């Protein structure tokens, strides 16, 4: 044991795959007027394994289009815009608490 | 033979016709305006 990778968990692949997601999701909130564009969606878990060692998925409409052909709910985009960011300053008190309490331990302060 | 034939144009029924198509008109702008209201609310969302 006593390694950086036993030690932080997987806080530091987590933090990766929520800044992922965050640029998935701003994407299809910028991309919301472009007609023709699909709205991109990013699978948490299969990023997560991937970041451990180491596809296209859409997101389906609740209503159809209005002829323009654009697939982007605006109204859960900021939703989960809003949940990403919430869980994304979690695992960045996760990962910085392992930091902190390692550098305690190798200090006794 | 001696006589010249009008339109046909029955004044009242475009004047009704009018009236619905101002009242429906409307209505649908109503509906435009608290589309964005709707939108500018849910805006908050994303103002940590």
């Amino acid at each position: 044991a006593i390694s950086f990778d036993n030690a932080l968990g997987i806080h530091q692949h987590t933090v990766g795959v929520r800044e992922r997601n965050a640029e998935v999701i701003s994407t299809n909130i910028a991309q919301a007027n472009t007609p023709g564009y699909k709205a991109r969606g990013l699978d948490f878990a299969k990023e997560l394994q991937a970041a451990t060692s180491g596809d296209k998925l859409y997101r389906l409409p609740t209503q159809p289009d209005t002829g323009d052909g654009n697939t982007v709910d605006l109204d859960l985009e900021r939703n989960l815009f809003m949940q990403n960011q919430i869980r994304h300053q979690a695992s960045l008190d996760f990962l910085g608490s392992k930091f902190k309490n390692l550098t305690k331990a190798i200090k006794g302060e | 033979t001696g006589a010249i034939e009008g339109s046909n144009v029955n004044a009242v029924g475009e004047m009704t016709a009018l009236i619905d198509l101002q009242r429906q008109f409307e209505m649908q702008v109503k509906m435009m305006s608290t589309a964005e209201e709707m939108d500018k609310s849910s805006d908050s969302l994303l103002r940590m």
